[PDB]
């Protein structure tokens, strides 16, 4: 805490709560597109985009 | 989609038991400006 917090928030940090699927064991997904919880091809952040 | 929703300081629970959920139904009519799900993935809400 006293090198990784900062004071307005250490946003850097990105911890995944939802996604497409679960990631494998000993498998780094880097998709940084955004995770479609219906089915379309979003192009926009939006609902389920 | 009832007609009339309660207040907030008087929010209404209503009793689900005995039925099957189908959620599919609820995305049917859904214009989720939050859909935020703790403790059970979205996803596996027609499993469970
Ligand atoms: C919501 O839709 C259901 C199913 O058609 C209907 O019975 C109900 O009256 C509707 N509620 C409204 C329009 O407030
Ligand atoms: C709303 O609240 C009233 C008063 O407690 C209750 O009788 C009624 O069943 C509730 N409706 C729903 C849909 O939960």
């Amino acid at each position: 805490n006293k090198l990784d917090s900062k004071h307005s928030g250490n946003y850097d940090y990105w911890y995944r709560s939802f996604r497409k699927s679960k990631l494998k064991p000993f498998e780094r997904d880097i998709s940084t597109e955004i995770y479609q919880a219906g089915n379309k091809p979003c192009k926009g952040k939006g609902p389920n985009c | 989609n009832a007609t009339r929703f309660a207040s907030v300081y008087a929010w209404n629970r209503t009793r689900i038991s005995n039925c099957v959920a189908d959620y599919s139904v609820l995305y049917n009519f859904a214009p989720f400006f939050a859909f935020k799900c703790y403790g059970v993935s979205p996803t596996k809400l027609n499993d469970l």
